[PDB]
């Protein structure tokens, strides 16, 4: 990629999250948000590196710091909707366009460090909190589908999750060391999924993961996305490892939830990021891999490979951009990357 | 060879996700 334009927010305030709105459809301008401290910031993309701004939203509660957001969509309008959340431990919905908070979700007892939305229905909203638990909102009706932590839930905070492809399942990470696996295409989710579309609400407990492992990192586990049926997950050892739950030979699916084996296929390696909360991105297409680090370079590795360590790993480097890059996004067709930094900077660079 | 393997359900998955995308007409920001 090329460096084209970067710019910096002026409140100054550490940027933790930045996500381009891949519901957009083919042709619409490529946009993308910051969060941060009590911002959070929209973002068009247009010609010669142009970085429009697009609408702007400042919490009433100057002392939140939002750590992540996601894109939806109202189902029953189609008008696209972003989900924020971070230190207040407070889900907000807010509507892009007139950037006014239309619902909130509390529940959490601290703060959220994760956000995703299910890749097939739009009402599903999975939070990850520092109170231990994962927490399965229906946005629609305003519901609490499902708290999974327990007896065999996270032990400490859960700092990142993700959902797989085909959205039947997901894996989540923290502090505790461990990686764990929910099943949500089981009789019991599909069931109180379905039953919180017809509230007008008692949620499911789910106490037991359909896998486990402390076996993979050493310390807090700070990211991890599936990356088809394998798992990337890093912590702060300068590597992003690439493991799957049972031997070489497991089917994801057919494992059983003591299963005590796992397979390590590789890793990608780099430097300077072993500070907390670093995130690494996928292009949607799962092509490339891409981790900002804490003196502001930006590895890039191409996952069509037949193994990790023959990846090609290009450093995306500009002599003014030394701050920690906490996270990056790839607009949905992968020809722009957006870099965010604790310096309240933005970093464009346009595929090569 | 399991790694290249993969590779193929992320084809046929990623296929799948962009096919219900493409017939979405969801509002522009």
């Amino acid at each position: 990629f090329k460096c084209v334009n970067s710019l910096k927010e002026d409140h100054n305030q550490p940027l933790f999250g930045v996500q381009f709105n891949w519901h957009s459809k083919e042709g619409d301008p490529l946009v993308f948000a910051t969060v941060g401290s009590n911002r959070v910031t929209l973002y068009e993309c247009h010609s010669q590196g142009e970085i429009r701004l697009l609408q702007s939203y400042v919490d009433a509660d100057a002392d939140e710091n939002f750590y992540t957001c996601a894109w939806t969509y109202d189902s029953n309008t189609s008008h696209p909707l972003l989900a924020v959340a971070g230190s207040r431990g407070i889900i907000r919905i807010i509507n892009p366009i007139t950037m006014q908070c239309i619902k909130h979700y509390v529940g959490h007892g601290n703060a959220i460090n994760e956000l995703k939305f299910h890749p097939r229905d739009p009402n599903l909203l999975l939070s990850v909190s520092k109170d231990h638990a994962l927490r399965l909102w229906n946005i629609q009706t305003d519901t609490l589908v499902a708290i999974f932590g327990g007896v065999e839930g996270h032990r400490d905070e859960v700092l990142s999750a993700d959902y797989d492809l085909l959205g039947e399942k997901i894996m989540s990470c923290g502090m505790d060391h461990s990686l764990k696996l929910w099943r949500i295409n089981s009789k019991r989710m599909m069931n109180a999924i379905k039953e919180s579309y017809d509230y007008n609400f008692i949620s499911q407990k789910i106490h037991f993961p359909d896998f486990s492992t402390r076996d993979i990192h050493r310390n807090y586990v700070d990211c991890v996305r599936w990356l088809g049926d394998l798992i990337l997950s890093k912590s702060c050892e300068n590597a992003i490892v690439c493991w799957k739950p049972g031997k070489m030979e497991d089917d994801i699916d057919k494992i059983k939830p003591s299963e005590s084996n796992v397979t390590i296929l590789g890793r990608f390696d780099y430097s300077q990021c072993d500070i907390w909360y670093m995130r690494f991105s996928m292009d949607f297409w799962q092509k490339m891999l891409a981790l900002g680090n804490q003196v502001g370079k930006l590895y890039v590795w191409d996952l069509e490979v037949e193994d990790p360590h023959k990846a090609k790993c290009t450093t995306l480097t500009h002599h003014k951009c030394g701050a920690a890059i906490r996270q990056t996004s790839f607009s949905r067709d992968s020809s722009i990357l957006i870099a965010v930094c604790d310096d309240a900077s933005i970093w464009r660079w346009d595929r090569l | 060879t399991m790694f290249s393997s993969n590779r193929q359900k992320i084809l046929e998955r990623t296929e799948t996700l962009n096919q219900e995308w493409k017939q979405r007409r969801i509002q522009p920001v």
